[PDB]
């Protein structure tokens, strides 16, 4: 089965060295961080 | 303002007379300037 800590932000695992193979695979799978979306933007008004 | 404060009845109040220019520009991001004058 599964654990993690967000003190550390770390996946802990309980189970197989097959769970160790595939869940080091999923250790790696969703590690990715989305690129900044420019969620907010400062616009310089020319006239108004 | 280049001028003088002169009192005026109303009581009384201080009103400024002279050459006075009150301007609030904002700049188009280049060249033209808009003026509230």
């Amino acid at each position: 089965k599964f654990v993690a800590d967000e003190r550390t932000n770390s996946i802990l695992i309980s189970g197989d060295p097959k769970v160790r193979e595939r869940l080091k695979r999923l250790i790696k799978q969703l590690d990715v961080e989305m690129a900044a979306k420019g969620n907010n933007r400062v616009v310089y008004l020319k006239y108004a | 303002i280049v001028g003088e404060e002169v009192p005026v009845i109303t009581t009384v109040d201080r009103k400024e007379v002279g050459i006075k220019l009150k301007v609030v520009p904002q700049i188009n991001e280049g060249n033209s300037v808009q003026l509230n004058i």
